[PDB]
């Protein structure tokens, strides 16, 4: 386990957990698939949501009761189950078992309130914008409810502007954009709008590694050089000068130095050869842990340059 | 920015004899965390045994006792559970097979049944469910092919469909998540690159892109996180390094800085490693600390396979050593 910093109540909690665990397993071997089971496991799963076998037991119980109960009784059971799940997620929102049981449950209902599930997501994501279990569940809900790529794109925009911790929202955007495109990597107009959105982010918070990672992808997602349009060429030159400005304001910022090299590659490898090499030396001094990566990147670019010069007529 | 700062009285030497003592004694002292982690016991046994073997101390654990325990954890469907009375799962099936492989005792279980179990969990899109309740995760794609590779039975699953699912999980940043659309995370990257090694598909990985993402996991403290903006954790010295090693980019990490971080995570009094300096120790982080140091070239520790997290001498014995990048 993690985040555990360096007794009597612990010994009493354990003996209760042991007795209830004891009791559930006996009841299970005996084939007693009933609400008492549900009562027993609720006491354990609350503190201990990664005890997977007890989620299976709840499922076995609910499955059995669906046969030998009325529809209204079965409906009351699923609503109780949804409340229980929500209270488990409040105490531990990062358990595989809980989120899976919620999906299992929702997938077998006929008809689930999917808009309510999307709102649950928005709440958990206000609390922790990086919780990947909750983004996965959101993608599950959006698919089941056939929510359109454009609606989800609108959700991601609010999340990126309202605050940072944006790696998961930029990741989401990278999947959504290709979809409303679609294609059988990004059309120029879409790309240009995204470059503008990402460049806002990284001049708003140059710390903010997620926008730089996304921006590197955008730089490779074009139709490339030199089919550089005059608009894209201008945009990239203007990004280059803005990164140079930011370099003055933040001379220890490694992301803007790397991005300058990348932009020069995107613009004209051979024309900017001298400046590119200068930037590698500044970068290595600023981010010495990445020296090996940076030497290997520079070697790759120098080889590409040699190939470009050998292509001369 | 989020990082630990290592204190200057942090251990700076490898305390091998203490770590063997910690593991050899573990689960002997009604202990709370023991009791409470029964749901993963089989994997816990795998962590303890593997680390003892990397340290040359395997003989100090109880072979006879463990073989009987494993045998009693195999269910009629062929899958293995974490502990007696618990439900079978691909996670614990892999751990049991890894343990039996360490002990050269594979026919302690019914291998035909393990194979049929794994086969049964593959879905139409090539993904694997963890068990009968249908949770899909690239973690389970790796457990399936790793289990089958160790048994010589990789041909039993639909390999092309399996590869296609895993490649559908590859992201804008070169990494992999749990399912298609899922954000990259070092743990998942380990599972997916491990999978692509076993199935001979490492040429489909963008090694320079992924390698960059991985080496950017290293914080000024020298420790590695599992994704951007998170705290370092000694177990990422396994997930990230093993992935880097598989894709041929292990030298992209600052090795001395990471080594100093790993050693700082040791508890010099009790032995074992914690997730970060000053936290409580556990066998999970003890294995990944020691395995991480082995990958970095530590002479007191046996060479470890980056794919199977077992001593390489074991895998050489069963002739299962995937080519890496
Ligand atoms: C977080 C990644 C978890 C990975 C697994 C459960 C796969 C099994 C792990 C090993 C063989 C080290
Ligand atoms: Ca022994
Ligand atoms: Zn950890």
């Amino acid at each position: 386990m993690h985040g555990r910093l360096k007794r009597l109540e612990r010994e009493q909690k354990l003996k209760l957990y042991q007795s209830a665990t004891q009791a559930v397993f006996q009841k299970r071997q005996a084939g007693e698939l009933d609400e008492s089971v549900l009562e027993l496991t609720s006491q354990i799963l609350g503190a201990n949501p990664d005890f997977a076998t007890l989620w299976n037991c709840r499922r076995e119980v609910l499955q059995h009761l669906e046969t030998e109960k009325s529809p209204e009784e079965s409906a009351a059971l699923v609503k109780a189950e949804l409340g229980f799940l929500e209270s488990c997620l409040r105490v531990n929102p990062k358990s595989y078992g809980t989120w899976h049981h919620r999906c299992w449950l929702l997938s077998r209902l006929p008809e689930p309130n999917w808009a309510r599930e999307l709102e649950l997501c928005a709440r958990f994501l206000e609390a922790d914008e990086r919780n990947f279990h909750c983004w996965d569940y959101r993608r599950f809900v959006a698919a089941q409810a056939a929510v359109a790529p454009a609606e989800e794109l609108a959700f991601t925009d609010s999340l990126i502007t309202r605050n940072f911790s944006n790696y998961s929202s930029w990741h989401y955007r990278s999947c959504l954009l290709p979809q409303l495109h679609p294609q059988p990597r990004l059309p120029e107009n879409v790309l240009l709008k995204e470059l503008e959105l990402v460049q806002n982010a990284f001049f708003t918070d140059p710390n903010d590694q997620s926008a730089w990672f996304y921006h590197r992808w955008l730089l490779g997602a074009g139709s490339g050089r030199c089919e550089l349009s005059v608009e894209k060429s201008t945009v990239l030159q203007s990004e280059l000068e803005s990164c140079k400005e930011l370099q003055e304001l933040e001379p220890e910022n490694k992301w803007c130095l790397l991005t300058i090299i990348l932009l020069m590659r995107a613009l004209d490898p051979l024309l900017y050869e001298k400046e590119t090499l200068q930037y590698f030396s500044t970068l290595k001094a600023v981010d010495p842990m990445r020296a090996a990566y940076l030497d290997d990147l520079r070697s790759k670019f120098l080889l590409e340059n040699s190939v470009l010069k050998m292509e001369y007529a | 920015q989020k990082d630990v700062t290592i204190k200057s009285d942090a251990p700076d030497t490898l305390l091998l004899e203490k770590h063997a003592d910690y593991i050899a004694s573990y689960g002997s002292k009604d202990d709370y965390e023991y009791c409470m982690s029964e749901y993963l016991r089989m994997s816990g046994v795998y962590w303890g045994l593997t680390v003892m073997d990397l340290m040359g101390q395997l003989h100090r654990m109880n072979k006879e006792e463990i073989l009987v325990f494993i045998k009693s954890c195999q269910h009629e469907c062929g899958g293995v559970s974490a502990s007696i009375g618990h439900d079978p799962h691909l996670l614990y099936t892999l751990s049991a097979v890894q343990i039996l492989t360490l002990y050269d005792s594979i026919h302690v279980i019914n291998v035909d049944k393990v194979v049929a179990y794994v086969q049964s969990l593959q879905k139409e899109d090539g993904s694997f469910a963890g068990d009968i309740w249908g949770e899909i995760d690239t973690r389970f794609s790796f457990c399936a092919v790793a289990t089958l590779a160790l048994l010589g039975k990789l041909d039993a699953i639909n390999v092309e469909k399996a590869i296609e699912f895993v490649l559908s999980c590859m992201n804008f940043d070169g990494g992999f998540g749990c399912r298609p659309g899922s954000e990259s995370h070092a743990g998942q990257i380990y599972c997916c690159t491990g999978f692509l090694a076993i199935t001979s598909q490492l040429h489909q990985v963008n090694s320079d892109l992924l390698g960059w993402w991985l080496c950017e996991r290293q914080l000024p403290s020298g420790g590695l996180n599992g994704r951007p903006e998170k705290l370092p954790d000694v177990c990422y010295s396994w997930w990230v390094l093993a992935s880097l090693k598989i894709i041929g980019r292990l030298h992209w990490i600052d090795r001395e800085k990471l080594r100093s971080f790993i050693l700082a995570c040791q508890d010099e009094e009790t032995g074992g490693f914690a997730d970060r300096p000053g936290d409580m120790v556990d066998p999970f982080h003890t294995l990944f600390g020691i395995a991480g140091l082995s990958l970095l070239g530590e002479e007191q520790i046996k060479p470890v396979s980056p794919v199977f997290c077992m001593p390489e001498e074991v895998l050489q014995r069963v002739n299962v050593q995937p080519e890496l990048v």
